[PDB]
């Protein structure tokens, strides 16, 4: 293990609303830039840097797909771990050094609609479970897939539609990233109900740090993602499937 | 070398691994966000409004030896909720054990 000693952190006396009642984890641990960092309290991984506890200051998460599957995933601090991925990481350049942002350079249904079409930004988010883009964007792509609103931004896909849908290519650094029906839809359950969530949520973040989307565990769920402070870039490898 | 911490897995929407706060450890459950920077866990000082916290492991202070006083407050706002409290400073494991 490491021990990170003098690190600064927030004990949370109020969290109103109802978002962390039910939530299976205790508290959060952000490992963006410390430009977003609230009262620029040093993050931790910046404290590991600076106390030099890596050789190499990068993250990796692997995160498994399949709900019931053990392990659920990994977090490796200071490097990679190839039981996790095959092949080679193909990288992209952090544009704006806050969240991990970078170009985006388009969103394509199979069956011809496209996304973003001249380009955007995206930020790459293990803490949120879904992928994320703008309201009028993401109902486009529902009506291309079937789906149909659920509340607040998400939609639902009828499950014995699912294997049928088109698959959605992400283009990053010029090449293709593959999204199967499979890896974009969620099984949900509530009170012994099975139904199929859109992993896509249409939600508008507004300037100066919007418009983004944002490739949630949807996407690092397919593809195993490198964080590199070093060298202020972002990681793909296919994911072990 | 490269440390791993294995992250469990509810439902494809949350995974969350162990870490530890204090001397001893105090261990908690977290998100590994990469969309923000701070770190926080529930307070033993917690409101008594704090439903969450009635469910959730608390820090405790008094516990641990390496506890360092800060108390300025602080506020966070997500995309998913908001909560605030104060700052605190102690050393941080990761795994808890
Ligand atoms: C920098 C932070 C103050 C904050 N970051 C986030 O809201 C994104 C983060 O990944 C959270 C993590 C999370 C997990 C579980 C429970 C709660 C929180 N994910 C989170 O809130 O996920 C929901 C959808 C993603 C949208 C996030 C960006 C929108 C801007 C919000 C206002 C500025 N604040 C933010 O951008
Ligand atoms: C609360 O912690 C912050 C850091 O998160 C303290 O401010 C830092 O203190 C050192 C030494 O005074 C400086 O070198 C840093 O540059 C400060 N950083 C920032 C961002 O403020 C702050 O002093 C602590 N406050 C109390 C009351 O203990
Ligand atoms: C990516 O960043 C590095 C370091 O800042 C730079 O040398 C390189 O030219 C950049 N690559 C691209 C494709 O812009």
């Amino acid at each position: 293990g490491v021990k990170v000693e003098r690190q600064v952190f927030g004990e949370a006396t109020k969290q109103p609303g109802i978002t962390f009642i039910a939530a299976k984890f205790d508290g959060i641990l952000g490992m963006a830039y410390p430009r977003i960092s609230v009262n620029n309290v040093l993050p931790v991984f910046d404290n590991l840097m600076q106390q030099k506890l890596v050789d190499q200051n990068i993250f990796s998460f692997y995160l498994s797909r399949d709900p019931d599957a053990q392990p659920g995933g990994e977090l490796m601090l200071g490097g990679t771990d190839s039981k996790y991925y095959k092949g080679s990481l193909s990288y992209l350049n952090v544009t704006r050094k806050a969240y991990w942002q970078v170009h985006l350079d388009q969103v394509e249904v199979a069956s011809g609609l496209t996304l973003c079409k001249e380009g955007c930004e995206a930020i790459v988010d293990t803490g949120t479970s879904l992928m994320v883009g703008p309201v009028d964007e993401v109902r486009e792509l529902q009506k291309a897939i079937g789906a149909v609103p659920l509340i607040q931004g998400e939609y639902m896909i009828p499950c014995e539609k699912v294997s049928t849908l088109p698959a959605i290519t992400l283009k990053l650094g010029g090449k293709g990233y593959k999204l199967s029906p499979e890896d974009y839809t969620l099984k949900v359950s509530q009170a012994g109900k099975t139904l199929c969530l859109s992993g896509f949520m249409g939600m508008d973040i507004p300037p100066p740090s919007g418009p983004l989307w944002i490739l949630g565990d949807v996407f690092i769920g397919r593809y195993y993602t490198v964080f590199d402070r070093d060298n202020n870039r972002v990681g793909f490898a296919e994911a072990a499937r | 070398g490269p440390i791993p911490e294995v992250l469990k897995n509810y439902m494809d929407a949350q995974y969350y691994g162990e870490i530890g706060i204090g001397t001893p450890p105090q261990c908690f459950t977290v998100v590994f966000d990469t969309g923000s920077s701070n770190l926080w866990v529930p307070s033993i000082h917690c409101k008594l409004l704090d439903i969450a916290c009635w469910i959730h492991h608390k820090y405790n202070s008094d516990k641990s030896s390496t506890y360092v006083k800060n108390g300025t407050s602080f506020d966070i706002h997500y995309g998913s909720g908001s909560l605030s409290g104060y700052l605190s400073q102690d050393t941080v494991s990761v795994p808890c054990q």
